[PDB]
């Protein structure tokens, strides 16, 4: 969630040459300076003779980022006789693979076509040149005197390889033994050791090679994709690869063991046709340092909304435990033709939380079918099935789909700030686009308030200018922050105040600070990393009892913390992130002080009752009449009590009774709003336990419909209250005469 | 004796159209015909090679 | 008593038939002054008024020929003319029928692989598509038939690119003739003719590639999408027969040659009848496949021998819409795919109407198959061979135009037959075609007396000048 993406760094080789088809970086153990390794199968080369031989590429990260070629091989074809080429590398793709250690790169070229030591042919054998900084050699470990169909003619080794940590090379060519699959494993130092120039078959000491199976495993592709981790109890490295149309073409992952090429385990397909093994991992997602298998599925065809199969591509996500179990689980497609699982690149713990992460990229999805990249966090359950970053092409396609992420690398840290960065290539444009982490600081916020039940009548603070010695209450608020690898030590923070959230719809406001006299208050913050709390007393202070508008919902604390942004790396401006979990803002609560029984709320019992004192009124006159009603709560306080009196279209309010002390003096209104005219009469706020008020509305009725025989009332009294809020209805009738 | 024949599995023979030798690539495979136990060539597969 | 008749109609025989269906006129002289004109029929036999003077023209449909539609030329609406009689202002209702009789048109296609593996199953490639060709003219008489072929991609590890003498003749190794590579081959276009059909399809023979699985989904795949190049029908029910004897390659098989193109969906077949985009572009994948398959409204079928009926049932299974045959000896099982294919054919039925005048409008009851009328539907679906529909029209008309003729055509869409009217507005009384000039009998005034009335000119607002 951290990868920067506003300022990433884009690499443009050859128009045409495939540039960033395979990327890798380079980590040199002799120097200190940082490469990017970037395959141009298509390139052009100035072999004599070749024409799109292809090149591999080193591109550097902080001078003038130009990418300048590594020479494996100078030479053109070779010659068995006076005219007859040995082998053939026009178009042989190299660069389609490449790979890097510390000081040792294996770029390999698929399609270099060989000819045989017996027979003029052209075969695929594919070849790797190993360089280990000064002496560059030529490692064709399939390039043996079996030669045929049937041997490891059309090996094509080097579409896939990876290095593990002992020292060896894993291998994998898909066409050997009609198309059945290889994986050769020889240590780099018998290759550098053995290497001659005038023999073309060499053989190598301790290499472990996959053999020749029965006839119905032929076009399995074993080898497509080759992944390495550990999965038994040595810890010798064991060979992960994809076999994409294994068991009638459903797909599988075979898993040999790291010592002998023994098989250990094995994964298969759910659907035809989806190509299972297109792309494999091996990094452990969980944390519990055991390697777990992804394996990549981008044809994967699932049930849609309609029950139409969809073409969205699928990951399944294998779980290593302390036996040979799997705790496998699917990661389904975004979006439709978009090639999901089409290039897996495990980034290591790009946002250092303790647990890897992962990569997945959709190479034709996106708008303008540029491509996506997914992001995905491990946690100690397992994977995170939700991608915490999209990662959008910004070049369209001029003659070819741009296939951004159709091959990514991680797990590097190229600015040495502490977080691996991650390699995209886009070979439909030629481009190749590094993106680096960004530090993610945490911050465990804090927000301490004072007693949540305000007192209205405990008045002891002080104001200023006035001095009117109303309630007031304090709030404390405070944060720390905390993140691994180059952090600046002082990081700037500006956090804002907010008085009586969950209510800003055009009310009043009612919590007020004490001395900038305003609901929203904003200080600046110069807090430093991994320290303690730096905590600053603000003071609020109530408005009067009487002056907003209801003392029931509770006051709300808001504070919302954002980073300056402006702490950058001083590389290239990367700024710090912010934890993605985390929450930005904590809310607080308060309430008022209001005397309600055991159960914190107030539960009013309200009462209203009526007599006419008339019976009777006459048609053709204006007859006053005056309506005695007593409203009672026999029951705990009404917030806000009104009596409501929705008088019929025949009479209007006329005036309160204030000639007789028996009865109130209540402060009346006439109301109009949705289509219903009524009278309301404030009843006390709040209307306390056992007060019972008696008062009289006059009023004037003239008839509207010749045969009405009757004038009915209803009286009703509603609080603002959250339970028992309003009064029976009562309805009162005057019987026309 | 059963010869273990390609197509003679056991002693009786098996069903015409099993195949006794899968075709490797793009070739045509070797049945047999159920009256012979060996895995006879293909007629139309080459030049009888 | 009073009604619209009489206070809208009162003028005279134009206005009083303009007025209501049932407005009735009198032009009979002993009816004295003050007594309506324009009313009800039985109102003016109350009044006494002559039937000879009432003109009273009730609009009716007359059909002229009514021959019965055909069974299993063809006649598929009945009646095919109706002379049809409107005075203004007013509604008629008549019944047509509609009985698809007429057989089905079809469109096959035949994908035949043409690999070194299939140089046993050629013989029964071909007798399939003679069979095929003759089942179907058998089954239906509008018919469509042409074919193609496949082998794979033309690049490397696929083809055989050296010595240079196997780049013309793929068995120089097998020390035997068989034709250069190709990636797909569109040979006939779609034609009536069966005889070609076989001619060419005979006349066919194997190529030679190294990898067992073919490119055959690149072929249906332009078959599919190349709709004049193959020569699909708008108006038709597609079927595509795909042969193959080997397993498939699928997208993303063509990393290993070099192509990382992905099929972009486009028709690629040029002038010289070939994929020109074979060497660049991938193998289509099965979402692709099912998409333009449902989007062209084409049929697959898999004609595939015993040893791939499984893989191709799975595939079929995720490609819906799709059956799968055994390619045999005998054609039976793909026959029997043919016949049912033709028999989940369904028919639809718009009307439609042309040169349709502002004046006349028109209101449909479409009464199909499960004979329940429904009001505002013209178009009755799921029509079968030997089916019959029905739909009640009743037309109306605003006012009556001075064209005193018209005449327009409905029709079914798909169909060759047609129902034809001839609406002839009366908009006026037989006995104004009797009407006096100016003056004369209508007293000293010089008006208009005509139908036994008279109505004088500006000035005159008297009843009879
Ligand atoms: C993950 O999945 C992988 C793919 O499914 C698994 O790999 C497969 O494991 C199978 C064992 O589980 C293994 O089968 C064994 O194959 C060898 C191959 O040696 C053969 O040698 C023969 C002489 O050269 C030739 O074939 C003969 O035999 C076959 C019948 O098998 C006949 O049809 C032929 O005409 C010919 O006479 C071949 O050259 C071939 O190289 C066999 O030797 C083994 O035989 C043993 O088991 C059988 C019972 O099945 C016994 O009767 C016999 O006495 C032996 O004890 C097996 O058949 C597959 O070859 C292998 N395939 C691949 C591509 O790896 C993997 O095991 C799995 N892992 C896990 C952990 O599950
Ligand atoms: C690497 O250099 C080679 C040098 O040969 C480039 O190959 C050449 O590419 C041009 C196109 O830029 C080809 O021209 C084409 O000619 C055909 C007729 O032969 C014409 O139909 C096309 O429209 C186009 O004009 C040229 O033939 C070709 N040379 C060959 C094949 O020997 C190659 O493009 C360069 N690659 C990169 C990535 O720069
Ligand atoms: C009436 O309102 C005043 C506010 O002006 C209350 O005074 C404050 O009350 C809080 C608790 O409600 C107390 O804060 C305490 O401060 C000490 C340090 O002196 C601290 O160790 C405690 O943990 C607590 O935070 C304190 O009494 C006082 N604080 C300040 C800054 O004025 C008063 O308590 C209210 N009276 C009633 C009866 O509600
Ligand atoms: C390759 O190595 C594996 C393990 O490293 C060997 O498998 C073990 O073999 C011993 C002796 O036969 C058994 O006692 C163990 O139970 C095996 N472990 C298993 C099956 O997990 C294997 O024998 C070696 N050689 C090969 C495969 O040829
Ligand atoms: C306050 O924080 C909340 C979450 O801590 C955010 O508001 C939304 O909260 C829901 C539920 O947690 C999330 O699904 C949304 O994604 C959040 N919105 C956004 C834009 O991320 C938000 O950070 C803050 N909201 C307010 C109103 O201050
Ligand atoms: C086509 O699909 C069927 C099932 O839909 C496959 O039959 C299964 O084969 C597996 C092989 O491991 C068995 O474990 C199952 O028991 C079989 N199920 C049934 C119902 O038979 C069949 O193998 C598939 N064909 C191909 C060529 O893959
Ligand atoms: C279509 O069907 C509707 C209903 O079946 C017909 O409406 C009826 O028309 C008759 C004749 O005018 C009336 O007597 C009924 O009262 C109508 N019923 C309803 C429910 O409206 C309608 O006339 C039909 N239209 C045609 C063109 O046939
Ligand atoms: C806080 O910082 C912001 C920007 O750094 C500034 O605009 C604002 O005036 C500052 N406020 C205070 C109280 O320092
Ligand atoms: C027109 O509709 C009426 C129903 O009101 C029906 O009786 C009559 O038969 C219909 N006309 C014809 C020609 O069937
Ligand atoms: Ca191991
Ligand atoms: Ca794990
Ligand atoms: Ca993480
Ligand atoms: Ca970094
Ligand atoms: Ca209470
Ligand atoms: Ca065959
Ligand atoms: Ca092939
Ligand atoms: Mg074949």
């Amino acid at each position: 969630f951290n990868l920067d993406v506003d300022s990433p760094a884009e690499y443009s080789g050859p128009e045409g040459s495939y540039f960033g088809f395979a990327v890798d970086f380079f980590v040199p153990s002799a120097s200190s300076r940082m490469f990017l390794l970037v395959g141009a199968p298509k390139a052009n080369t100035t072999q004599p003779g070749i024409v799109e031989g292809g090149q591999v590429l080193k591109c550097d990260w902080s001078s003038t980022r130009r990418c300048q070629p590594i020479e494996f091989d100078a030479t053109g074809n070779r010659d068995y006789a006076k005219d007859d080429p040995l082998e053939f590398k026009s178009h042989q793709w190299f660069g389609a693979s490449v790979r890097s250690k510390q000081d040792k790169i294996l770029a390999c070229a698929p399609l270099y076509h060989w000819r045989t030591e017996m027979k003029q042919e052209r075969e695929p054998v594919g070849t790797c040149f190993l360089q280990d900084g000064t002496k560059t050699v030529e490692y064709a470990p399939c390039r043996s005197q079996d030669i045929d169909a049937d041997g490891q003619g059309f090996c094509q080794g080097g579409f896939s390889i990876d290095f593990t940590k002992a020292d060896r090379v894993l291998l994998g060519g898909p066409g050997s033994f009609y198309w059945q699959g290889q994986l050769i494993s020889d240590q780099v130092a018998e290759i550098v050791s053995k290497y001659d120039p005038n023999v073309y078959s060499i053989k190598y000491n301790n290499q472990l090679a996959t053999r020749t199976a029965q006839a119905i495993f032929d076009d399995s592709y074993l080898g497509y994709s080759v992944a390495v981790g550990d999965f038994n109890g040595d810890g010798i490295d064991d060979f992960v690869s994809g076999v994409p149309r294994a068991a009638r073409t459903l797909g599988m992952v075979y898993i040999y063991d790291g010592k002998n090429m023994s098989s250990l385990y094995n994964f298969t397909g759910e659907q035809m046709a989806a190509y299972f093994g297109f792309s494999v991992a091996a990094t452990d997602i969980n944390g519990d340092d055991y390697a777990d298998v992804f394996i990549g599925a981008p044809l994967f065809m699932d049930r849609g909304s309609d029950g139409k199969l969809q073409e969205v591509g699928q990951v399944s996500v294998s779980l290593q435990r302390a036996s040979g179990d799997f705790q496998t689980t699917k990661l389904n497609g975004f979006e439709v033709f978009a090639r999901f699982g089409s290039a897996i690149a495990p980034l290591g713990d790009l946002d250092q939380d303790g647990f890897n992460d992962i990569a997945i990229a959709a190479p034709y999805g996106g708008e303008d079918k540029k491509g996506i990249v997914y992001i995905f966090n491990g946690r100690s359950t397992g994977l995170n099935a939700v991608p915490s970053q999209i990662l959008e092409g910004q070049w369209a396609a001029r003659s070819m789909p741009p296939s951004f992420g159709y091959s990514m690398k991680g797990a590097t840290d190229i600015d040495k700030n502490g977080y691996p960065d991650l390699i995209v290539g886009a070979f439909g444009v030629d481009r190749a686009i590094l993106y680096r982490a960004r530090p993610v600081i945490t911050v465990n916020a804090g927000l301490e308030v004072y007693p949540s039940i305000l007192n209205q009548d405990n008045k002891t603070c002080s104001l200023p200018g006035t001095a009117l010695k109303v309630s007031c209450f304090n709030v404390r608020f405070c944060l720390k922050a905390d993140g691994k690898g180059v952090l600046p030590r002082k990081l700037n923070f500006q956090v804002e105040l907010l008085l009586d959230k969950l209510k800003q719809k055009g009310a009043i406001r009612r919590a007020l600070f004490l001395y900038s006299r305003s609901p929203s208050h904003s200080k600046n913050m110069t807090i430093s990393r991994g320290g303690l709390m730096q905590c600053e007393e603000l003071i609020a202070y109530l408005r009067d009892e009487s002056e907003f508008r209801d003392k029931l919902t509770p006051i709300t604390i808001f504070m919302e913390y954002r980073l300056d942004y402006r702490t950058a790396a001083d590389t290239t401006g990367l700024q710090p992130i912010l934890n993605q979990f985390t929450p930005a803002n904590i809310s607080r609560q308060a309430h008022i002080l209001l005397d309600c029984g055991e159960d914190n709320v107030c539960k009013p019992k309200l009462e209203v009752s009526v007599d006419s004192d008339q019976k009777k009124i006459y048609i053709g006159d204006d007859n006053p009449l005056t309506l005695i009603v007593k409203a009672q709560n026999q029951g705990e306080g009404a917030y806000e009590a009104e009596l409501i009196v929705s008088i019929p279209l025949q009479a209007d309010f006329i005036g309160v009774v204030r000639n007789n002390e028996a009865l109130a003096r209540l402060s009346c209104a006439f109301k109009t709003e949705n289509q219903t005219r009524q009278v309301v009469c404030d009843l006390g706020n709040p209307m306390k336990a056992g007060t019972q008020l008696l008062a009289g509305l006059r009023f004037s009725v003239h008839q509207q419909s010749e045969m009405d025989t009757s004038v009915k009332f209803d009286l009703q009294i509603q609080s603002s209250n959250l339970f028992d809020k309003v009064s029976p209805v009562v309805s009162h009738k005057v019987d026309l005469a | 004796e059963c010869e273990s024949g390609p197509c003679c599995r056991n002693c009786k023979f098996l069903k015409e159209g099993t195949i006794c030798k899968r075709a490797r690539g793009d070739d045509m495979d070797d049945y047999c015909n159920g009256k012979t136990c060996d895995c006879p060539r293909n007629p139309h597969k080459g030049p009888a090679t | 008593g009073p009604n619209i008749c009489t206070t809208r109609g009162v003028s005279s025989c134009q206005q009083c038939l303009a007025v209501s269906p049932m407005c009735a006129w009198c032009s009979d002289e002993a009816l004295p002054l003050g007594s309506p004109r324009c009313d009800l029929k039985e109102n003016l036999l109350k009044d006494n008024c002559a039937p000879e003077s009432i003109e009273f023209p009730v609009s009716e449909a007359r059909v002229l020929e009514d021959r019965p539609l055909s069974d299993k030329q063809v006649t598929q609406v009945s009646p095919q003319r109706i002379a049809l009689r409107l005075r203004p202002d007013d509604s008629k209702n008549f019944s047509i029928q509609v009985r698809q009789v007429e057989d089905y048109p079809v469109d096959i296609y035949y994908l035949m692989d043409l690999s070194y593996s299939m140089k046993d199953d050629l013989w029964s490639i071909q007798n399939l598509g003679t069979k095929l060709a003759t089942q179907m003219r058998k089954l239906t008489s509008n018919l469509r038939i042409g074919f193609g072929a496949f082998v794979d991609k033309p690049v490397s590890p696929y083809m055989y690119i050296s010595p240079p003498e196997a780049l013309e003749n793929p068995c120089y190794d097998m020390k035997t003739t068989c034709l250069p590579m190709f990636g797909y081959k569109h040979v006939l276009t779609l034609t009536d003719q069966v005889t070609r059909f076989n001619e060419e399809v005979k006349k066919q023979s194997v190529s030679r590639n190294r990898d067992a699985p073919e490119g055959g989904f690149d072929a249906i795949m332009q078959a599919t999408v190349c709709d004049e190049k193959i020569g699909w029908r708008n108006d038709a029910s597609h079927l595509l027969v795909f042969t193959t004897d080997a397993k498939t390659h699928i997208a993303l098989d063509g990393r290993l040659a070099g192509i990382v193109q992905p099929n972009d969906g486009q028709c690629h077949v040029g002038s010289d009848n070939h994929y020109s985009a074979s060497t660049t572009m991938d193998y289509p994948s099965l979402g692709l496949m099912t998409e333009k398959l449902s989007q062209k409204n084409i049929n697959l079928i898999f004609a595939v021998t015993e040893n791939v009926v499984n893989l191709y049932q799975n595939y079929s299974e995720l490609i819906p819409g799709t059956t799968v045959g055994v390619l045999s000896m005998d054609s039976s099982n793909v026959l029997q795919l043919i016949v049912d294919a033709y028999g989940k054919i369904r028919s639809k039925v718009e009307l439609e109407v042309r040169d349709l005048p502002e004046e006349l409008s028109l209101s449909f009851n479409a009464t199909c198959l499960n004979n329940e009328v429904i009001p505002g539907l013209k178009s009755c679906m799921g029509l079968k061979i030997g089916d019959t529909v029905s739909f009640s029209i009743e037309a109306k008309v605003r006012g009556c135009p001075q064209e005193k003729e018209k005449s327009f055509t409905i029709k079914p869409v798909g169909f060759k037959d047609s129902l034809i009217v001839q609406v002839t507005f009366d908009c006026d009384c037989a006995c104004q075609a009797q009407a006096e000039p100016n003056s004369h009998r209508c007293n000293n005034g010089n008006g208009t007396f005509e139908c036994g009335v008279c109505r004088c000119g500006p000035g005159w607002l008297g009843s009879q000048c």
